[PDB]
């Protein structure tokens, strides 16, 4: 979780969430 | 695994490559230069321009590999005139010009206030207020024209709109840039931003040693533009800081990003002020150019405009007027924004310096190499997008989750993606909701408008819209 829970990366992968996923999120 | 030197290339002489680029394509057409290069070399190539060598990629499959190998503190290409100005004139740098641990500390503090859902929900009424005033400007101009109609180039108005918006979310205060009589000093800030970008171009691909020697006039103009940016941003921050102490009151209502950062963050005042400067400058030319392209594509594609209007009207009804609820009921509109950035990116490329050796297309790319993804060329490439010249928002709604794989790159990717991404997306979605509810947009004597590289990509010539009340 590099961005630290602000929906600003995708390193926590376990409309905005949908886009981070194309490139569920743990946070 | 083929060595680096076998990657297709015009040659190893950077100054000769620069010479041919300027002569055949020109500085303001670097996006075309990328298109032509992939057609000449294939899906990967290297080119040394002046002092800077890069590997260029276009395939989303190679893009995926680049971003998977990314380290914790990514670095993109730094604009040398920007760096030289900050170093020489000793200006404090923000997140854009920082690296490693110092970048991370700023970014993490900023993300809490500008990226996180809990922070961004507060932006809605601040951005909605500005968009509603933009609508009123247009209705007023329609009344004055007397024809039930308004035609004009609204690029200047879009710059003012973008400025009102960014200042409202940062400062929690309206600057009055949408009133009939405008603050001339705020207008000077807007103009300087445009100048800073425009004057950056003739100095690209050159070391600072050569700037002042062969681009002395441009450098001087560039320095003057940054000085305006810094003067006014610093005055805004200074005034806000002191007025806060004059009114010394804890607030329960949201007061803006700056209030949040000054009130409770790990950032020093000097880091805060540096970053405010970068947020304000980032806020003006990008969303305004992107919105202009969107309106252009809606005027060019009247069936798509109709579809978007109908979705917005359904969403306003379904939400019973609540903006927060509405923003989850407009998937086609959000897609049309992705689609606008596909065809008309702000950023010609994304770039990363490799932390480790990396294989792309059976070529070994050594660590510390600069790798660039050609965003503009990707968006026009018929092998990666079906009918690329067609403005088709549904393209992004496809259940075929392969068609969209590493395609949405307008705001970059990962931990160092666009810092203003949420602000920009919200500002543009809210703007277009208000516009679609109030007006039909057309272009009389429609013609294809090209693109020019002014550091950011921009329409090559003015676009004159006609607005009808709906
Ligand atoms: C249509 C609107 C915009 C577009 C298309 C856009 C595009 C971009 C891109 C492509 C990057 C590089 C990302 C990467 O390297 O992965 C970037 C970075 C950045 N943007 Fe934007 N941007 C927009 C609006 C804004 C706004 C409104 C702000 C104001 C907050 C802003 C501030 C920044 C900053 C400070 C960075 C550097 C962040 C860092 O290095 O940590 N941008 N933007
Ligand atoms: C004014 C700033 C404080 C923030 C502006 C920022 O929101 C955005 C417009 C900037 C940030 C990084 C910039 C990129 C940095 C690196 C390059 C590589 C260069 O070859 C072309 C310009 C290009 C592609 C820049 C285009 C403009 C970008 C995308
Ligand atoms: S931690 Fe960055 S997206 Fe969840």
């Amino acid at each position: 979780g590099a961005c630290e829970g602000t929906l600003a990366c995708s390193t926590c992968h376990l409309d905005e969430e949908n886009d981070m996923l194309d490139l569920r999120l743990g946070c | 695994p083929r060595p680096f030197n076998e990657i297709p290339s015009p040659g190893d002489n950077g100054w000769l490559n620069l010479y041919h680029f300027w002569r055949e394509t020109g500085t303001h057409k670097v996006h075309l230069h990328h298109v032509q290069n992939f057609q000449k070399y294939g899906p990967i190539y290297r080119e040394k321009l002046g002092n800077v060598e890069s590997v260029y990629v276009i395939d989303p499959e190679d893009v995926a590999l680049l971003f998977k190998s990314e380290g914790p503190n990514p670095e993109r290409f730094l604009i040398p005139p920007w760096v030289a100005y900050h170093q020489y004139y000793q200006r404090p740098i923000g997140v854009l010009l920082k690296k490693s641990a110092a970048w991370k500390k700023d970014r993490v503090a900023l993300n809490q206030e500008v990226m996180a859902p809990e922070a961004t929900k507060n932006f809605l009424p601040l951005l909605d207020a500005v968009s509603r005033d933009f609508v009123s400007v247009l209705h007023r101009r329609i009344k004055k024209a007397g024809s039930g109609n308004y035609s004009g180039d609204i690029s200047d108005d879009l710059f003012r709109f973008a400025f009102e918006s960014i200042t409202n979310v940062i400062f929690g205060e309206r600057q009055g840039m949408l009133e009939e009589v405008v603050n001339p000093e705020a207008q000077r800030f807007i103009d300087a931003i445009y100048q800073m970008f425009h004057t950056s171009v003739p100095m690209l691909n050159l070391p600072p040693d050569l700037f002042r020697l062969f681009r002395t006039k441009t450098w001087k103009d560039h320095v003057a533009a940054w000085d305006v940016i810094f003067s006014k941003a610093d005055i805004y921050t200074q005034n806000f800081y002191w007025e806060l102490r004059q009114k010394g009151s804890v607030h329960h209502d949201y007061r803006g990003i700056l209030y949040r950062l000054l009130g409770d963050s790990k950032m020093s005042f000097e880091d805060i002020k540096a970053n405010v400067t970068e947020m304000l400058a980032g806020g003006v030319d990008t969303t305004s150019m992107t919105l202009q392209w969107h309106l252009y594509e809606m005027a060019r594609n009247l069936k798509v405009q109709d579809m978007l209007r109908a979705e917005v009207l359904a969403a306003r009804h379904q939400a019973q007027g609540d903006m927060a609820t509405m923003l989850q009921l407009v998937p086609l509109l959000k897609a049309s924004i992705k689609e606008t950035l596909r065809l008309h990116p702000i950023s010609v490329t994304l770039q990363r310096y490799l932390v480790n050796d990396l294989v792309l297309r059976d070529y070994m790319i050594p660590a510390k190499t600069l790798v660039q993804v050609a965003i503009y060329a990707l968006g026009r490439e018929p092998t990666f997008f079906f009918d690329p010249e067609n403005f088709d928002p549904t393209r992004w709604l496809s259940k075929d989750k392969n068609i969209t794989y590493f395609r949405n790159l307008g705001f970059g990717w990962g931990v160092r993606q666009c810092l203003g991404r949420r602000i920009a997306e919200l500002e543009m979605t809210i703007f277009l909701i208000n516009m679609l509810e109030n007006f039909r947009v057309e272009i009389q004597h429609l013609s294809d408008v090209g693109t020019t590289f002014n550091l950011i990509l921009m329409p090559e010539k003015p676009i004159s819209f006609t607005f009808w009340p709906f």
